[PDB]
């Protein structure tokens, strides 16, 4: 993703530009410490566990769907709005 | 003339202590660029031995004159480098920020005789250094 500047024998500046490759890569990164803030859409292919306080936004409009017929109570007819178990 | 002299100007009161390594070739100092050079990182590092002497603010690095080399001055701090093309002469500071550094080109007078003495005068002569 980050936009390193490559590193090539008989280059001008090369420790400079390891030294901003090196900076560059230690200020973009989600490091395993510290409180921080991440950009980006973020697709986890594997099982993700949060020991902490997780916090979402909107659950109820994410996870619940109420769905009820006005004019006769005895028929509901509904399109699934995701994947759920109904009650 | 006694040698080869850096001076190192620090924000210290007292007398902190300078090492001196010299070394070829070390990153950014190859001729042909960046990794050109026959032992990447640097070649054969030597710590030179240095007479140190002081005054408030002021090290005198005197080298042995066969170690005399022109070249531009970088000073970062906690090491000054004297940097001729391919050869880096590295000073390492103890204790103290170094605030500027370099070759001694003012130097002091030397040999003080005082002649002529009376009651009321002398006469100070002495040499350049």
């Amino acid at each position: 993703m980050a936009e390193l500047t490559k590193i090539t024998r008989g280059m001008q500046n090369g420790a400079e530009t390891i030294n901003d490759n090196l900076n560059k890569l230690n200020t973009i990164t989600v490091q395993k410490t510290g409180d921080e803030t991440i950009a980006g859409k973020k697709t986890f292919s594997g099982d993700v566990s949060v020991d902490g306080d997780f916090t979402m936004k909107k659950f109820a409009d994410s996870y619940v769907a109420f769905f009820a017929n006005k004019g006769s109570g005895n028929t509901v007819t509904f399109t699934a709005p995701w994947d759920c178990t109904a009650e | 003339p006694s040698g080869f002299n850096v001076v190192i100007e620090h924000d210290s009161e007292y007398q902190p202590d300078v090492k001196v390594t010299y070394y070829k070739n070390s990153i950014g100092t190859e001729a042909n660029g960046f990794d050109t050079g026959p032992v990447f990182g640097g070649e054969r590092i030597y710590n030179l031995a240095s007479s140190l002497s002081y005054i408030r603010n002021k090290i005198n690095v005197e080298l042995p004159s066969v170690y005399a080399m022109a070249g531009e001055v970088v000073n970062n701090g906690n090491e000054l480098l004297l940097i001729n093309g391919t050869e880096i002469m590295r000073f390492v500071i103890e204790g103290a920020t170094i605030t500027k550094g370099y070759v001694e080109k003012v130097k002091p007078p030397t040999n003080l005789i005082v002649s002529d003495v009376t009651s009321t005068s002398a006469k100070i002569s002495w040499e350049n250094g």
